[PDB]
């Protein structure tokens, strides 16, 4: 469903049927609420605990098809452009894509074959570097986030005498905003995430109704305006 | 089996990264447990203490085919000069320093006194120290033209007590096996002083028994406190 249909059905669900009808929302307000609902729905559905079903990214066909249109595969760029201070002497720094929302799978192709990257925690880092070996298992590599500016920088730790040829990253693309109308104005150009032009929902139509319902709920919570509504409907921001 | 096959079979037998509870090892841990299993197995085989086999060093064809690749022969004519022995006619010879157990040990003699028998090969008899005093004068078990007494002493030495001069000393021992190292280990690490990859030098017949014992040692290591 296109942006016109979002706005029309938003009006229908918000104030065209309600008894003591409230003031209609401006298109900037509707676009804001739709974008917020979009991010909220994505974050609810990625985490099993964030939604009532207890199901995460790949725990049912619906959850697969939800993010099917948001999955992207790219490559990390070796960060030898400038010098830097790595926490680990034997770690190669790589830069992830700018439009990165969540990492779900990583892999590195070395001279010794492909190796799955395991994102090790800081407590797991401390535990693993206390052992005599201090290297990953056969078919894996280790990863820790390093000094990041304007985009995520990543430290890859592979076994000794191994060189990395490429670093593929299956991530979830950052959702584009939903903007109903050209927000250009003579009084000042307003933007949702830096874009004022019309922007369609770049996700599957399976969750367009979901985003609309969340937008309506947020609109009515803002209309109520008490601390209670904001606190209870902020629990789902996550 | 090769090092790659060793690691892959180790993972398969341990059910690494399966759905059921399991154990995952680093290649260093795999190397450590494979080496421990190797050396335990060959020592138990040599001593005949393995209940599965229950046979000694060369007691059957199976054990021959297992430990055939550790049997090393050695020759030496040099004698260590400054040492204190238990008899005047005591000569000392160095050991190759990689020996595990001496299995054949013979000594050639060069002396004028045993005329026309010169260059006689002589059986080195390992003799305990209890028997030494009462074996020095023994004409049936003591030193003679066809028999030499060897006593082990410090610094990897062999004190050969003979009535005649000893010219050459021949050995056939079981050697240190090369460790089973599946990866070039980082700096500092080593197994038996070896840092690079090291393939098992025994026959493939015993590689799978070594793998089974290494797997059992792994489960014991992870499941000795639970």
């Amino acid at each position: 469903m296109n942006v016109n249909e979002f706005s029309n059905e938003f009006d229908v669900l918000y104030n065209n049927i309600m008894s003591n009808a409230a003031p209609g929302l401006n298109e900037y307000e509707k676009s804001v609420l739709l974008t917020k609902a979009q991010e909220e729905i994505v974050k609810n559905y990625f985490e099993p605990a964030g939604n009532k079903y207890g199901k995460g990214l790949d725990d049912s066909p619906k959850r697969q098809i939800d993010f099917s249109e948001l999955i992207k595969v790219g490559e990390g760029v070796l960060n030898t452009s400038a010098p830097t201070i790595t926490f680990d002497k034997r770690a190669k720094v790589y830069d992830l894509p700018a439009d990165l929302f969540l990492v779900i799978n990583e892999a590195v192709d070395t001279n010794a074959g492909t190796k799955q990257i395991v994102p090790i925690s800081y407590s797991d880092y401390t535990r693993l570097m206390s052992r005599p070996y201090k290297e990953p298992v056969k078919y894996q590599a280790w990863r820790i986030i390093t000094t990041s500016i304007n985009n995520i920088s990543v430290e890859l730790i592979v076994n000794s005498n191994e060189t990395i040829t490429d670093y593929k990253v299956r991530y979830i693309r950052r959702p584009a905003p939903i903007i109903t109308t050209n927000l250009s104005s003579e009084y000042g150009d307003v933007t949702i995430n830096g874009v004022s032009t019309v922007s369609e929902c770049e996700l599957n139509p399976i969750i367009h109704s979901e985003i609309l319902q969340r937008a309506v709920e947020l609109a009515k919570a803002a209309y109520q305006g008490d601390l209670q509504a904001s606190v209870e409907l902020g629990q789902r921001s996550e | 089996m090769t090092n790659k096959e060793f690691s892959d079979g180790f993972s398969t037998l341990l059910n690494s990264f399966g759905i059921t509870p399991n154990i995952t090892l680093d290649e260093y841990e795999k190397s450590t447990f494979l080496t421990n299993a190797q050396e335990q197995l060959i020592i138990d085989i040599y001593s005949g203490r393995n209940i599965i086999y229950g046979k000694s060093f060369e007691q059957t064809e199976e054990i021959r085919r297992y430990l055939s690749n550790l049997v090393e022969t050695y020759e030496t004519s040099t004698k260590v000069t400054g040492k204190l022995g238990l008899s005047k006619d005591s000569v000392f010879f160095e050991i190759p320093q990689d020996t595990w157990f001496i299995t054949y040990e013979v000594a050639f003699l060069k002396d004028s006194r045993l005329g026309c028998l010169d260059g006689i090969e002589a059986s080195v008899v390992p003799l305990p120290q209890d028997d030494l005093y009462r074996a020095k004068d023994n004409p049936f078990r003591g030193p003679s033209k066809d028999r030499v007494l060897r006593l082990d002493i410090k610094s990897d030495l062999a004190e050969l007590i003979s009535k005649y001069n000893v010219d050459k000393y021949l050995m056939r021992y079981i050697s240190q096996p090369t460790p089973i190292i599946l990866v070039d280990l980082p700096d500092g690490l080593s197994i038996n002083g070896v840092s690079t990859e090291s393939e098992c030098e025994l026959n493939p017949v015993v590689h799978r028994a070594i793998l089974e014992r290494a797997v059992q040692l792994a489960i014991i290591s992870k499941t000795q406190l639970t």
